[PDB]
């Protein structure tokens, strides 16, 4: 007879948290893998969203249980660190907790479960690293295969032939492949424009803008010199309160004339540089482009795009080599950007786009125009392309590759079962639970593919025991096979981060024993 | 009836775009296997 | 029996315990604990994707085995 | 809610939601089926105030209607897109999308995987 444990509310709270987490995992289990399908989510306001992304799904369904909220945060963290695996991580967490259920019932302490899970996690990171193979960023075929694998799960998979080379080109265009240790995907701009179909998506090396051109008649410019204008082309206005007191009839005409002359001098100093395209920043508190200024620019044959946003300035400069000018005195030729063409293109009556293509200083920036027949499919195409970019980012960060099709999970299950048999004690039960929990991804992949999950997962375990550690679920043949022949590869970072973050979240949830309702 | 001799013509773009858009719509709707309708606030 | 249950499966479990009491007069708690455990294990089996009828048939087979083993290890007074 | 998933809303899953989506699309297409071809006829539309609109244009009809289901709003926007990019075919495109949905859901009921149906539709 040990300690009576006079209180049962800690156990009730643990079981409620485990149940909520397992419920979330089982709710999103259907959106896992190439044969997985999407969920539609209608917000309270009525905003519809179709998606296969685990992070998006979890953020959009307003889960209420604390454990479910924590799983949402977990998926968001995985989306940050790897951008791919946001469903696998939640499923792994739910499964580990579902195993904590039977462990707790067996009568193991949550602290022992947590420590044994940390042990199993370290051993599993070891195992996955052993499985991994190095990759060279020059291996364009390996990059294409990683991107295609990442896209196989999404609605944009019939267009993979189009969107994988774009998703690899963008990243290889926005990084120096020899020195890069990461990539900032804010350098990759995505522009969603309704109309056409997803096969109409494009990778624009130059610049794309949704702002409209103010000139009528000047839509196309070749050999374009472009200038950014952070000052206002309108009547003078001091930063102090200013008035112009008229006391004689002559002063009225004089005021109008001097205003005209000010504006004309401005636009003439602009023309004198050879500038034929003029990007004007957006200006509240003062008119950035008066009618006189527009008249004069048009007469001088200059295309004008105003209302540029103060956040697109760094992007536009990074793209087309311009330097932002805030005083007309400093507006010279060295502050311009040279572009072989700048045109306002129409998209089959579905809107207009300003495309600045060709650049003498195309500095590590690219744009992707996402087309589509519906807002929903456009949004999910954007999300999938982002997932592919993040997969390439993982590959850049950690130059290591792991097989797919549930091969890493199966190898993990197997080797951690062995580790458990070697770690005799009460840690053995917990490590075996960790292994059988990691066995849920292959089961889910099989179920979604339409196979018999038990037989499929047993065949996988058997072949991995024989030694085919690169063996997985071939949804094309309908059974098990060497998955590298199907070219299903993913960065080691995805699996490693998924395992690490899921284990940390599980230990956190296991360290909880009560719930209070504040206020 | 021979509609080319009867004069019943449609621009190719009509049928082509109709097919492409209809297929895209069918694909997007068919990809949905779940629905979560949140209670408004 | 004193429990004011609304769930129909809980009503089935009440009937199960009452049946054990009618037939035997003892074991009314063992039957319920064991049935709950069997269903809890069927839960994990269903997660792995086995047909619930296959689960029920495996349970019937194992129950026959256990009954025969009871007859085997039994003693007499 | 009653289920373990504590989301504050309703949840449809599987053949239920697939049949519902197909029902919505079919509803939208059956609205406009009667206005197709040289023998199609026009429709009145009354805007709850006595505002009357006579029309044969499927895009116009689906813009004037007040649709609540998202799988039917999808087809309404499809007709709008057809009107923007082509200018004709706004009814045929909706009819064809709905029929593709019908047959594809029939296949999914026969348990052909929706990915396979989608690949076949893309190829076709
Ligand atoms: N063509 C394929 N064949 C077999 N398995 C695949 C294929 N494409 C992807 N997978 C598997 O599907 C998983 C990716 O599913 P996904 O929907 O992206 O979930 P997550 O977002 O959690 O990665 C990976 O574990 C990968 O092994
Ligand atoms: N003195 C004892 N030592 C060990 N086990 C016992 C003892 N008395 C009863 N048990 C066990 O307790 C279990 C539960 O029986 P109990 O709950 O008393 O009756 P019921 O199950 O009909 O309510 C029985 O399986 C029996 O083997
Ligand atoms: N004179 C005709 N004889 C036979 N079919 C016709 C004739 N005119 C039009 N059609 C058919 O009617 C269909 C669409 O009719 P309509 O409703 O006017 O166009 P929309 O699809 O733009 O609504 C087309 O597929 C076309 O083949
Ligand atoms: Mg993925
Ligand atoms: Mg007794
Ligand atoms: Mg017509």
């Amino acid at each position: 007879k040990g300690a009576y444990q006079d209180r049962d509310k800690p156990a009730q709270i643990r079981f409620s948290n485990i149940s909520a987490a397992k419920a979330v995992a089982d709710a999103i289990r259907t959106s896992l893998g190439p044969k997985g399908m999407d969920k539609m989510i209608q917000d309270g306001k009525g905003d519809v969203t179709i998606t296969n992304d685990g992070a998006t799904i979890l953020k959009q369904m307003q889960v209420l249980h604390p454990a479910a909220r924590m799983l949402v945060e977990l998926s968001k963290a995985q989306d940050i660190e790897a951008g791919d695996g946001t469903t696998s991580v939640v499923i792994i967490a739910g499964s580990l907790l579902d195993s904590c259920t039977k462990l707790l019932q067996k009568g193991i302490h949550p602290t022992i479960i947590s420590e044994s899970f940390q042990k199993a996690l370290e051993k599993g990171i070891e195992i996955l690293t052993d499985m991994s193979r190095p990759v060279e960023l020059s291996d364009r075929e390996t990059l294409l295969n990683s991107a295609t694998t990442s896209l196989n799960s999404k609605v944009v998979s019939q267009y993979s032939s189009l969107l994988s080379p774009m998703s690899v080109n963008a990243v290889m265009k926005v990084i120096d492949p020899a020195t890069a240790t990461s990539v900032d995907l804010r350098d990759i701009k995505i522009v969603k424009k309704l109309g056409g179909t997803i096969d109409d998506c494009e990778l624009v090396e130059g610049l794309v803008l949704t702002q409209k051109v103010s000139n009528s008649g000047i839509t196309r410019v070749e050999k374009a010199k472009i200038g950014l204008i952070q000052f206002c082309l309108s009547a003078p206005k001091t930063d102090m309160d200013n008035q112009i007191v008229v006391s004689d009839y002559a002063q009225m005409d004089r005021v109008l004339r001097e205003e005209r002359a000010y504006i004309l001098n401005l636009v003439k100093q602009i023309k004198k540089t050879g500038c034929n395209v003029l990007l004007i920043q957006k200006s509240i508190l003062r008119d950035a482009l008066s009618d006189l200024a527009l008249h004069f620019l048009n007469k001088m044959k200059i295309m004008v795009i105003k209302d540029i946003e103060r956040e697109d300035i760094e992007f536009i400069c990074k793209t087309i080599g311009t330097k932002p000018v805030a005083h007309i005195d400093q507006f010279t030729a060295d502050m311009l950007g040279s572009a072989e063409l700048a045109e306002e293109v129409n998209l089959n009556g579905s809107g207009k786009l300003l495309k600045i293509t060709g650049c003498a200083s195309p500095g590590k920036t690219v744009t992707i125009v996402v087309r589509g027949s519906n807002k929903l499919v456009i949004e999910e195409a954007e999300r999938s392309i982002h997932d592919a970019l993040c997969v390439i980012r993982c590959l850049v960060k950690k130059r290591a590759l792991i097989a797919g099709g549930g091969a890493p999970e199966i190898e993990l299950a197997l080797r951690l079962t062995e580790y458990s048999r070697t770690l005799s004690g009460m840690e053995s039960y917990c490590v075996r639970a960790f292994a059988d929990a990691m066995e849920v991804i292959p089961s889910t992949l099989a179920e979604n593919a339409g196979l018999n999950p038990i037989s499929t997962v047993t065949e996988l375990r058997n072949r991995h025991a024989q030694g085919e550690k690169t063996a997985g679920i071939n949804v094309r043949k309908g059974g098990i096979s060497n998955i590298l022949e199907e070219l299903v590869v993913q960065p080691l970072l995805v699996s490693v981060s998924a395992l690490t973050l899921a284990t940390e979240t599980v230990r956190s949830i296991l360290k909880i024993d009560d719930v209070v309702n504040t206020r | 009836r021979d509609n080319k001799q009867a004069g019943v013509f449609e621009p190719t773009i009509v049928k082509v775009k109709s097919l492409k858009f209809a297929t895209e719509a069918a694909i997007t709707i068919l990809r949905i296997d779940d629905l979560i309708k949140l209670h408004p606030e | 029996s004193m429990m004011d249950v609304d769930h129909q499966i809980a009503k089935l479990m009440v009937e199960l315990s009452k049946s054990q009491d009618d037939e035997i007069g003892d074991g009314t708690t063992g039957v319920v604990v064991l049935a709950g455990a069997l269903l809890e294990e069927a839960e994990q089996l269903l997660d792995r994707g086995i047909h619930p009828i296959r689960i029920a048939d495996g349970y019937e087979q194992a129950a026959r085995v256990a009954i025969e083993h009871l007859d085997k290890i039994s003693d007499s007074v | 809610m009653e289920g373990p998933l504590s989301v504050f809303g309703d949840r449809s899953t599987g053949e239920t939601i697939r049949s519902q989506n197909v029902m919505a699309a079919a509803s939208i297409a059956n609205i406009v089926k009667s206005s197709l071809g040289p023998v199609g006829l026009d429709k009145m539309l009354v805007d709850d105030i006595g505002d009357v609109t006579i029309t044969n244009d499927g895009a116009t009809i689906l813009k004037l209607l007040e649709v609540e289901h998202p799988a039917a709003k999808v087809l309404c926007e499809l007709a709008d897109l057809q009107d923007k990019e082509v200018g004709d075919g706004t009814t045929s495109v909706v009819i064809i999308a709905a029929e593709l949905l019908k047959n594809a859901d029939e296949l999914v009921k026969q348990k052909i995987h929706p990915t396979s149906v989608i690949s076949g539709y893309r190829l076709a």
